[PDB]
């Protein structure tokens, strides 16, 4: 491994070059820029992130109303002599609330 | 293809778009509520001494 | 007979279309409202946050 | 080649795109009963209350 | 009545295919919000660590 050799110390040559180079309050400043702005970008992701928490609430609620409106509907059918149109609006108030309860688990 | 699949697709984006502005308000330093509840304590004992006068 | 038992089932579901039309019709208008504000109060509080150069 | 065939032909053609519709509103998710029977309902005893007073 | 007979099925077995799509959608909003949450968390972590030359 002797051209590993060779090739490191022509790292190291490069190094101590780049190092040379480096302004200690240019640098310095332009680490924190980086960072700053790292941070920026960081920041609205996460806010993304929060967002989509509430919108996924949003939906959740909103399934649940529409779910008491099928029972409710399901009931004044019941009350009115119509034993077919309560089944389905039964039906449709339990899917919406198993979509409520997976909602409510990914929430 | 549809009108509605459209409209619904959109619709979604706007409410996100609201959510991320609001998230991103709570991150930078929410400041619109430790100051509310202040004036709001300052003018209710405010409106006590000038009802008492 | 047959015309008019035709005829009024077509206006049910007319009926419930146009229901449904103005329903996405003013939603439009309010959504675009608040796609606007969301819009300029991400700007604003980037803007006006001390974060970033 | 005749021209009642041709009638006949364009009659079961008209028939089946009424027949398509029907099935494809029911299949999409029909909603052009279970709402007037609730109106009908509603406005009943509505009908009722004004008669008595 | 043979034809009845295959209508039911068909309307069963699509009902079958619609749970499924819809689970499907569902499936895809969650894996998409998962998803995002992973990358945020990784760069959070990157960002964090003063690892890496």
């Amino acid at each position: 491994a002797l051209f590993d050799r060779l090739g490191r110390v022509v790292r190291a040559n490069l190094n101590d070059l780049v190092s040379k180079a480096e302004d200690p309050e240019k640098v310095l400043e332009q680490a924190v820029i980086d960072m700053q702005e790292d941070l920026v970008q960081l920041r609205q992701a996460v806010a993304r992130t929060i967002a989509e928490e509430k919108r996924t609430e949003q939906r959740l609620n909103q399934d649940t109303q529409e779910a008491k409106k099928w029972e409710d509907r399901a009931k004044l059918a019941l009350t009115n002599g119509e034993e077919n149109l309560a089944r389905e609006a039964l039906a449709r108030k339990k899917s919406l609330t198993d979509t409520a309860a997976a909602y409510q688990t990914q929430l | 293809s549809s009108a509605t699949s459209a409209f619904e697709r959109m619709e979604n984006k706007v409410l996100d778009m609201e959510a991320t502005s609001q998230a991103a308000g709570e991150l930078a330093g929410f400041g619109i509520e430790n100051q509310f509840a202040q004036l709001e304590a300052s003018s209710g004992v405010e409106d006590e001494l000038a009802a008492l006068k | 007979a047959q015309q008019r038992t035709m005829s009024e089932n077509l206006r049910r579901n007319l009926a419930a279309l146009e229901a449904k039309i103005s329903e996405a019709k003013t939603k439009k208008n309010m959504l675009q409202a608040r796609a606007k504000a969301a819009k300029a109060n991400a700007e604003l509080q980037q803007t006006l946050g001390g974060l970033g150069t």
